[PDB]
């Protein structure tokens, strides 16, 4: 399925792009807590 | 009986479907926003001028 084949490349690109929005939120979460490690020392 | 309750608030099944529900809720306020993604033809065939004389 040629057409279903063009549609699950379009489909992994919505994947692909979920995951970029989750390892986003885990790296500013990251960044916060050495903001505060920081300030323990 | 508490070791029935501690059976099912067990928490390796509440961490479970708790990280779920995230996920299924970032799938689905992000497939609104694709579902509004139209804004971007609209901004784009319409760059009209001309109606500076008709203001």
């Amino acid at each position: 399925e040629k057409a279903n084949l063009i549609t699950n490349a379009k489909v992994h690109i919505h994947k692909l792009n979920l995951v970029n929005r989750n390892y986003t939120k885990r790296a500013e979460i990251s960044r916060k807590n050495a903001k505060i490690a920081l300030r323990r020392g | 009986e508490l070791k029935y309750i501690a059976t099912e608030a067990s928490p390796a099944k509440v961490a479970e479907i708790a990280e779920d529900s995230d996920v299924y809720v970032s799938e689905i306020e992000e497939a609104a926003d694709i579902l509004a993604g139209d804004p971007e033809i609209d901004l784009g065939i319409d760059v009209t001028d001309e109606l500076n004389q008709l203001e």
